[PDB]
């Protein structure tokens, strides 16, 4: 099972389930202002990709030394843990576990 | 893959223009980029060919819409509330990947089409 | 499926879960004391069953800014901080690292 | 299957294939200038480690708060997405999917 | 998860106070937070209900202790060497995860209990 | 892993010097250099198992590592008084480490003085 969604503020999250492991890819570009420590409310990670424990996905902004993280809690309501931002190209590939 | 941009020309502030991008092959996602002379290239919009999913960049949010006419083998970018700032050459691009916004992340490119506002 | 958590040093918590030859990790807590750049975190060592054959570099991020760091887990389990000297912040980061 | 190669600019990429998942470790040090958004042309990632979709591998520079990312496209010709750099020690352990 | 804080009130500098959290529902870790009016919410301590492991934040290091009793199905937070700075409303919180220190990382919350130090 | 550095002495600008790491008791043999009052630098790494090499920023295009004699050699060319430092040999299971902190076993070193 595969899924893609524009989480909020222009950030896209692409997901692929492989057994107890979810593969992810942070996409898109920050098109509106995203508050520090805010919920990404446009899209929720569907149930089948939701972890038992909160996953902190470390990403990088294209063209600089800037990093951020997006949390995927069990609810699928992702959170942005970078500072308040209104521009940039977020990227980051990896995996996170499920049960 | 092969890409040809149609439409585009001179128009005034607040007007609308429908750009076309003819595509041949085999890509899944057709991207739209714009570059004004002496300015940074910008991502405008992306549309999946299989699904009809769209994504819009920072540059023309709320004043542009991408669609596909799945035959014709076309993707079209509609621009509204046009302002002389949206004056640039509009490019069409192709990739297997969603949701890419960088020029570097696109494999096939079109000649472009000038849009003067 | 063996699990472990321990405060490595400076208030930084490391949670691990072994799944075959792969260890799942989660960086936790908050910096409560000064951690020197390139220093050993001497409060807790990673137990042997979670120690890798090769030095693993775990990339984390500090809450509220653009700041990133990394913590190395060598074969010894004596973790090393590779961010700059820091005395405040909330370190986070989830991922995996291989074992044998 | 394991592989290591100096991609370009002194950056080493170490890879280990485990089913449909590739385990990575960034090594080396920047020995020459690497342009922002440039191709790493000294060594290409071998076919058996090349992903179906473009993968963004996040790393960190030793001693500071600096982060970067290296994308692995299906061709294996890696692209650096940090800013222009000519120094630093790049590190980072993670995974990416083959699929 | 239902959370009710007890204890707390007025005390003097150097004094001690024991706060209680009555927990109902079902296991998580129980966090302790404090917020002074016009000030940043701070993490104080956390405890795992299933293991009993504790973790103490920057705010009250060497000056607080958490504990758990089941039943009473209560979590106690003990504060010592109290100073008028530790004056805030003390909250109890719950999550599945160890070791979270952000208010944003906790799912269930208690009404709180005021602690005034003079 | 036991490590002893051989070779090294005084030489002039543009000259060449071959160093040797006598290894006893690791897969990768690293080469480091430290000038007094200066930052320790990574020079080169060589895999004992395979013959894979890697060269740091410090002496690119003017140094070459080789395998032999439980010996690892470090050829140095186009030497300049700046390459003046004590040259160390190091060992680890890991490729491709460039930090002093990432190496487990170390050698006494050997002084190299140019001009």
């Amino acid at each position: 099972k595969s899924w893609s969604g524009e989480l909020g503020g222009g950030i896209i999250l692409s997901l692929r389930k492989k057994g107890t492991t979810v593969e992810y890819s942070i996409g898109g570009e920050i098109s509106s202002s995203i508050l520090a420590n805010s919920n990404l409310v446009n899209r929720s990670v569907p149930n089948e990709f939701c972890p038992r424990n909160r996953c902190s996905l470390v990403g990088h902004m294209v063209g600089g030394w800037n990093a951020f993280h997006i949390d995927i809690p069990s609810s699928g309501v992702c959170q942005w843990f970078g500072p308040t931002a209104s521009s940039g190209t977020p990227r980051g590939t990896g995996t996170y576990p499920i049960d | 893959v092969q890409l040809v941009e149609s439409g585009g020309g001179l128009v005034q502030a607040g007007d609308s223009l429908r750009l076309s991008c003819a595509v041949s092959g085999r890509s899944n996602v057709i991207g739209w980029f714009r570059q004004a002379p002496g300015k940074e290239r910008e991502f405008v919009a992306a549309i999946s060919w299989s699904t009809g999913s769209t994504y819009y960049g920072r540059s023309m949010k709320g004043r542009c819409a991408a669609s596909r006419d799945n035959a014709k083998n076309t993707v079209a970018l509609q621009l509204n509330s046009l302002k002389p700032e949206d004056t640039a050459v509009y490019y069409c691009a192709a990739t297997l990947d969603w949701g890419k916004t960088l020029s570097d992340e696109y494999d096939y490119w079109g000649q472009g089409t000038q849009v003067t506002v």
